[PDB]
């Protein structure tokens, strides 16, 4: 302002950005086998 | 929104070759893998 002359401007601007990302996963596996022979048939068992 | 499919199918064709016993282990393989111990001993008995 100059002396009537009045000038007045006023900016304001804001920014905001966010990213999360999350992964968690588990896998299991077991296989397991046997093998048996007998040499009366009650014996089977 | 959620979707989820679920499908799973599991089948199982025992083979006991005991006349009779024979449909036993082969019946008892709904829901149960594994065979029965009595069942098993009754098989080779007959």
């Amino acid at each position: 302002r100059v002396l009537f002359a009045k000038k007045t401007k006023v900016e304001h601007r804001c920014t905001t950005n966010k990213l999360s990302e999350k992964h968690e996963g588990s896998f299991i596996q077991g296989a397991e086998k046997s093998i048996s022979l007998i040499r009366s048939e009650y014996g089977a068992a | 929104a959620a979707s989820g499919t679920q499908n799973n199918v599991l089948r199982g064709e025992p083979f006991i070759r005991g006349a009779g016993f024979i449909s036993g282990l082969s019946y008892l393989e709904l829901d149960n893998p594994a065979g029965n111990k009595r069942r098993y001993s009754a098989w080779a008995e007959s």
